[PDB]
C-alpha cells in the first residue's frame, strides 16, 4: 500500500512557526512539504511513502546535542491509502528540551525515520522534514535540566 | 566493578543493583537492533558515538563489533559517566508484544 | 495516649544521645547517599527488604541530558 503521513502540531504556547529548509541526498524522498492554515490544530501534509514500515518514528529535538523524543503515530488505512498522524505536542515536551531550545538560537530538528528489515538497502529513507524555530521565551534560571 | 549484560544473560540480582545505582537495563526479552548498519550480520557501532573524553578519545574512526546488543535507560544525576551511545535509527524490539525498552540515542 | 504505629520513622536523621530523663534528645544530619539516591528510598529499601517486589516497570523519567 501507499502511505501519507500528517503531522498535527496541538501548540498550546502560542508562538510558533514551522519553516522546513534542507538540502540533503537522494534517500528515497518523492514528497513535497506543505503547510495549511488553521486556528490551533495547524497540520503540515506529506506523501513520503516510498518504503514500507515496519518501524516507523517521528524524532524531535536537537540531533548535534543528542537530544530526541521519540514518537509513535496513529495508523487508518483504507485500502490503498495509508494515512499516518503524528500528534506533536508543545506543552508535554520534556522541559529538558525547551529549557535548551530558550537559550540556544538553533531550531529544534524533526526528522522521521520508516525503515523495515527486509526491504533492499539503500532506499531505506533517513530524511529531515522539518526545522521549528521557536521564538518566545520559557523559564529559566530556576529549574534548569543542565544543573 | 566491572559487569556485563545481554538479552540472553540478565541477572536479578545485577539488575536490581543497578537500579539501586541509577542505571536501568533491558529485561531478557529486549534486544536491540538497527537497520542502518554496514554489516546486517551483527551490530556494527561507529567509533563517532564516543561520549567522554577521559575514558577512550578516538584518535582515528574505528567500527566497535557488538552482538545482540541491550541498550540502558540512565536516570538524571551527575555521577552517572555515558561512555558509549546507541545509534539513533536503532530500537530495541522484544519478541512479545511489550513497549520498546529504549527509541533512538537515549539508549 | 500513644501508640507504637502513630510516629513515622526517621529517615535523615539519627539518634545520637538522650537523657536519662529522656529530657534533652540530641540527634545528627546523616551524610548525603554516596550513590546519589534520596535517603526516603535507602529507608524504604530497609525497611521494606523482602515483600516490596515488582517484576518488570518501564520506569518514566527525563531524557538523559
Amino acid at each position: 500500500h501507499v502511505s501519507f503521513p500528517s503531522t498535527a502540531g496541538k501548540s498550546r504556547v502560542m508562538i510558533g512557526k514551522v519553516e522546513p529548509r534542507i538540502g540533503i541526498d537522494e534517500t528515497v524522498p518523492t514528497t513535497i512539504t506543505v503547510e495549511d492554515p488553521n486556528e490551533v490544530i495547524q497540520v503540515n501534509f506529506a506523501i513520503e511513502s516510498t518504503n514500507k514500515p515496519f518501524q516507523n518514528t517521528l524524532l524531535i529535538g536537537l540531533p548535534n546535542k543528542n537530544l530526541e523524543m521519540a514518537f509513535e503515530p496513529e495508523i487508518k488505512d483504507n485500502g490503498k491509502l495509508s494515512m499516518y498522524k503524528y500528534r506533536i505536542d508543545l506543552a508535554k515536551l520534556d522541559a529538558a528540551l525547551l529549557q535548551e531550545a530558550s537559550r540556544s538560537p538553533e531550531p529544534i530538528k524533526a526528522t522521521l525515520i520508516l525503515a523495515s528489515s527486509t526491504a533492499k538497502p539503500k532506499e531505506n529513507l533517513f530524511r529531515e522534514i522539518l526545522q521549528l524555530n521557536l521564538n518566545f521565551d520559557v523559564d529559566h534560571s530556576d529549574s534548569s535540566l543542565v544543573d | 566493578i566491572l559487569c556485563m549484560s545481554s538479552p540472553g544473560a540478565v541477572p536479578n540480582t545485577i539488575r536490581l543493583f543497578l537500579n539501586e545505582l541509577g542505571i536501568y537495563p533491558s529485561p531478557k526479552g529486549h534486544v536491540i537492533r538497527d537497520y542502518f548498519s554496514p554489516s546486517s550480520e551483527e551490530l556494527v557501532v561507529s567509533s563517532n558515538h564516543l561520549l567522554n573524553k577521559y575514558v577512550y578519545n578516538a584518535r582515528k574512526s574505528e567500527d566497535f563489533v557488538f552482538g545482540e546488543s541491550s541498550a540502558a535507560l540512565l536516570e538524571n544525576r551527575e555521577q552517572i559517566v555515558p561512555i558509549l551511545n546507541a545509534p539513533r535509527t536503532s530500537f530495541t524490539e522484544s519478541k512479545g508484544k511489550c513497549n520498546s525498552w529504549t527509541s533512538g540515542s537515549q539508549g | 495516649m500513644i501508640t507504637p504505629l502513630d510516629v513515622p520513622p526517621l529517615d535523615y536523621f539519627d539518634e545520637v544521645f538522650t537523657s536519662e530523663n529522656w529530657m534533652v534528645r540530641i540527634y545528627q544530619l546523616k551524610k548525603d547517599d554516596a550513590q546519589g539516591r534520596t535517603l526516603r528510598d535507602v529507608g524504604e529499601l530497609t525497611r521494606s527488604s523482602t515483600k516490596t517486589r515488582r517484576s518488570i516497570k518501564r520506569p518514566e523519567l527525563g531524557l538523559r541530558v
